[PDB]
């Protein structure tokens, strides 16, 4: 853990990045047998 | 995004990072080059002598690898075994209809000049020879691999095999852990023998001397773990190989998979060279290795663990893979299989059973589930999470860096 | 799905994986080839001598297998036993019609030339011979199998048998664990004798010397565990063999099953060669083994455990089978049997009870179709009662070895 860096903000930023990646799995069908899933299917405080 | 600018001052930055290489080498793309696998069994002195240099060198605590190779070639030139059908691999025609062939029908050259003790050692030893001495020599290859106290577990059986014909005992004294014979495996000519023997008796499964396979077997599919984990995954979910494939749910696992199933490499073949690609030095970086297939390896093993594999609680946890996503994908697969039992009446007496929102899909179909998962906001539901917990809690004795311990930390808080 | 494409770029990938083999070999499909089981009892020297080489070699701590085989053949050629009815297996006509036959009426050849000590050892030993010495030799075969301290449990009884005639004692000193005689079992000719003796005294059950069966018995059905587990399953559910069969509920168990019940193998026969298929070397990969019937073996044993088997808490948990589904199927079977008691008045005094008189109340009897259906109704997911049933069956189990299906069961159900 380096010294003389701006911890609080550095870690808020880290958390966000980790949270983004952490909840949105890549998750996408990769192989098939003639039938793919076309992804084509909360509005406010549900995150991106 | 070939282009990145820094907002504060509109200057371009060009993100790059250190080059990594180790491209794999397939077997086929080698019998392009050569069309023979050279076995430099060197000196060609008396077998009676050689039997000596070893029986001594062994009891001693040192013996030239060069000598043991030579001795092996000596006692093993039994040209036994009659070709059942035909036999060929990668273009090389090993044998043919009716033919009679022997182990070393896989390509002998001779070389060098220097040796050790003079001409003729201690005559004391007789044809308590072929019988058992080679087996020992080969046996040690296996023992020379395991880095752990388990080695003396193998050596135990390694000789309680042994005891057949004469009832001898230990030979070295020094433990192992790399120093003793534990380094024979570093001799490109030694391994080539181990491989040729295993490949040979794998074909003539039934043969008085096929017992030699003991300890020669851990060379078959050496450094091909990914292929094996894929096999286990099918066996362990009940799914077909093509159905399991469709459940792959992240690029770098598909990448890895595509790399493993490259065609014309004879992996599904009965007795080919492919399984020994490492020990015959056909390839120096296996395409099927667990380290060149990390993503797959993780995903496959994690999933199998959720499905109750015992094998899988001790697999190694690769570094530099995309854990979170890899495991979300695994969970889902495991959950699908885990809750939808094949379950279907199989025998009868005139009366069969005709089977005729946020409740999850009926069967085991990727598309049904992917869709159901969308519906769930692509975030594991509490039941899945519960499933995972009941699969990992109650696991005890977990080594660190295993995907067993990983799984238990992730799910049984 | 002979064909799989990769969506991102429409290229074909052809999923394949390493070939596995070990095809099984049935007994019948062998008496096609040969029509005799060769027993290479080699050297043919004096019995008096042989009695020596062993009585010595034993007390010593080493004795040639070759010798003991020869000795056995020596002391065992008692041509005892008169054929009750007829006797034949797999085409081979062993005896007939009041015939008199002896153990080695299963096919002797001689061979090789080399031996050990010269002509005649220590005369010291007499006809404290047949009586008991062979029994010891054979006894060791059994002891030579168990890898655990239980061995000295057997040897204990292995001699407290012994003590009949003469009252001797130990012979080796060195425990076991593979090294001593524990390797006799590796001698294709030794086993052939053990089998021949067992198969013989299983026929002449009543015979002064039939005591030799001790320790020769663990050769009967050696490597045929699946057959045994199927038998226990019937006995333990009360169901008939054909009804139990219908409760099989996943392909690879049916596959397995079909493999075991292949016809014309004499498995239901009284005294056939089939039970000794391994030790006579009729087969080198048994079709009935637990390892070639993993799915069945798991399913059968798990189910029996839920039904209160003691045997089953220590069965081994195979690898590379479809656990989750295999155990869902087991649970259901166990639940069905477990809640529907046979229960039916059996004796009376002029007044019988004629049994005559919902939705999620489960089926009345033990019928696969009724239950399968009821299970559909339940969203093919075990109900809380089943789950409760399982818990009360596995909790309160203690002392579980790992890799047993006992321990598996307790982890799955008693959280």
């Amino acid at each position: 853990q380096p010294d003389d860096i701006e911890y609080t903000s550095l870690t808020t930023a880290g958390l966000l990045y980790a949270y983004a990646v952490g909840s949105s799995a890549d998750l996408a069908q990769q192989f098939c047998v003639g039938d793919n899933k076309y992804t084509p299917d909360l509005t406010t405080n549900a995150p991106p | 995004s070939v282009t990145v600018k820094r907002i504060i001052d509109n200057t371009v930055i060009v993100p790059k990072l250190p080059a990594n290489e180790d491209p794999v080498e397939y077997p086929a793309d080698y019998f392009r080059k050569s069309k023979e696998i050279p076995l430099y069994i060197n000196t060609t002195k008396s077998l009676s002598d050689l039997r000596g240099y070893v029986y001594q060198g062994l009891k001693s605590g040192n013996v030239s690898i060069i000598h043991v190779n030579s001795y092996l070639y000596g006692a093993l030139k039994d040209i036994r075994g009659k070709l059942d059908k035909d036999w060929s691999s990668f273009g090389i025609n090993i044998g043919k209809a009716g033919d009679t062939i022997g182990i070393f029908d896989l390509v002998s050259l001779k070389a060098l000049d220097g040796v050790l003790p003079d001409g003729v050692s201690d005559a004391s030893r007789t044809s308590a020879d072929d019988k058992w001495l080679p087996l020992y020599l080969l046996g040690l290859y296996r023992v020379g691999r395991t880095q752990m106290p388990e080695y003396r577990k193998k050596l135990m059986d390694g000789l309680t095999n042994q005891c057949k014909m004469i009832n001898e005992q230990f030979e070295p004294l020094v433990p192992e852990g790399r120093d003793i014979f534990d380094v024979w495996g570093n001799d490109s000519n030694y391994t080539k023998i181990v491989a040729a023997v295993d490949m040979f008796f794998h074909m003539f499964k039934k043969h008085e001397c096929a017992s030699f396979r003991y300890g020669t077997i851990v060379s078959r599919f050496k450094d091909c773990a990914a292929l094996a984990t894929f096999g286990h995954l099918c066996k362990i979910t009940g799914m077909s190989t093509e159905d399991v494939t469709t459940w792959i749910l992240n690029r770098e696992v598909a990448d890895e998979m595509v790399q493993m199933m490259l065609p014309g490499q004879e992996i599904d073949k009965a007795d080919s060279y492919m399984p020994y690609l490492i020990d015959f030095g056909l390839s120096s970086k296996s395409p099927y290795s667990s380290v060149k297939n990390p993503a797959f390896h993780f995903w496959g093993q994690l999933t199998a663990l959720l499905l109750r594999s015992t094998r899988a609680r001790n697999a190694r946890q690769p570094d530099d893979i995309e854990y979170t996503s890899l495991t979300t994908a695994g969970l889902l697969y495991a959950y699908a299989v885990g809750s939808s039992a094949d379950l279907a009446q199989q025998f009868c007496v005139g009366d069969n059973k005709y089977t005729p929102t946020n409740a999850p899909p009926q069967g085991r179909d990727v598309v049904e589930w992917l869709g159901w998962f969308e519906d769930q906001n692509r975030k594991p539901t509490p039941d899945m999470m519960q499933y995972a917990k009941r699969a990992v809690m109650s696991l005890q004795g977990l080594r660190e860096k295993t995907i067993g311990k990983y799984a238990k930390s992730e799910f049984d808080k």
